[PDB]
């Protein structure tokens, strides 16, 4: 559906404070 | 969660609290996958060695929470189970193999800034992200030390290679489990701990930006011990069962 | 430690 797109983050284009740590590890 | 940190508000909108009615108390964590289905660990509902055998009546599910013990008025939705489905082949007897269950809500939950479902992976997302070295995230209201937080905790941990997983314990590992945690060497810490069970291990896809659940907090030996790792149910591997039940039962 | 919940839930 509209799964895994957070109303306070993704839907507003704001990032949570450690999500880059994740993405950075996906080489 | 050990060595984690307070979550931000709305950081994990699919995080559910399994709550015992009597005595009132946090059973485990869980997750919201649709407005009527919750994903948990089967050992959270059935574990004969500890004499744990919960029934639908026995429980309450609490969505949109941040605070471990306050009743968040105007934020959190509290529901009832219409039914519980345990994986027919869950191995409570030897190693917690197939540690997964589903719980159909009595009525659909309305989504909100604090309440939203997580995505279940597809075969290819699973293929690209389930890799040794890649980070995922665990969340829960669980112990802080091998005590409880005031708020939801979070920790990002790297997936660890199967062999490495296997040589850390005497417990038999199966293809329905993956372990996660840093090496003593990497010296950076964190693990899930008791009371985190059933909560989600999620990743964010670099392709479509969505969050997917890849694992369910299952077990460990201690917490944040060195050269040890947390074990999670592998959700992609059990997806046919998941699928099957959501189409036959509701 | 758990704060009480509204009765309609039990
Ligand atoms: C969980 O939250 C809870 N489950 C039911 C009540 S609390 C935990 C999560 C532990 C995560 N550990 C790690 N990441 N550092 N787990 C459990 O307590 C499961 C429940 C069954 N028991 C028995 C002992 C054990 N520590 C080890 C074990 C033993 C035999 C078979 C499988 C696992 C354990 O993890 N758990
Ligand atoms: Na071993
Ligand atoms: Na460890």
């Amino acid at each position: 559906a509209d799964c895994g797109l957070r109303p306070l983050f993704e839907k507003k284009s704001l990032e949570d404070k450690t999500e880059r740590e994740l993405l950075e590890s996906y080489i | 969660i050990v060595e984690g940190s307070d979550a931000e508000i709305g950081m994990s909108p699919w995080q559910v609290m399994l709550f015992r009615k009597s005595p009132q108390e946090l059973l485990c964590g869980a997750s919201l996958i649709s407005d009527r289905w919750v994903l948990t660990a089967a050992h959270c509902l059935l574990y004969p060695p500890w004499d744990k055998n919960f029934t639908e009546n026995d429980l309450l599910v609490r969505i949109g929470k941040h605070s471990r013990t306050r009743y968040e008025r105007n934020i959190e939705k509290i529901s009832m189970l219409e039914k519980i489905y345990i994986h027919p082949r869950y191995n409570w007897r030897e190693n917690l193999d197939r540690d997964i269950a589903l719980m159909k809500l009595k009525k659909p939950v309305a989504f909100s800034d604090y309440i939203h479902p997580v995505c279940l992976p597809d075969r290819e997302t699973a293929a690209s992200l389930l890799q040794a070295g890649y980070k995922g995230r665990v969340t829960g209201w669980g112990n802080l030390k091998e005590g409880q937080p005031s708020v939801l905790q979070v920790v990002n941990l790297p997936i660890v290679e199967r062999p490495v997983c296997k040589d850390s314990t005497r417990i038999r590992i199966t293809d329905n489990m993956f372990c996660a945690g840093y090496k003593p060497d990497e010296g950076k810490r964190g693990d899930a701990c008791e009371g985190d069970s059933g909560g989600p291990f999620v990743m964010k896809s670099p392709f479509n930006n969505r969050w997917y659940q890849m694992g369910i907090v299952s077990w460990g030996e201690g917490c944040d011990r060195d050269g040890k790792y947390g074990f999670y149910t592998h959700v992609f591997r059990l997806k046919k069962w998941i699928q099957k039940v959501i189409d036959q039962f509701g | 430690d758990f704060e009480e919940i509204p009765e309609e839930y039990l």
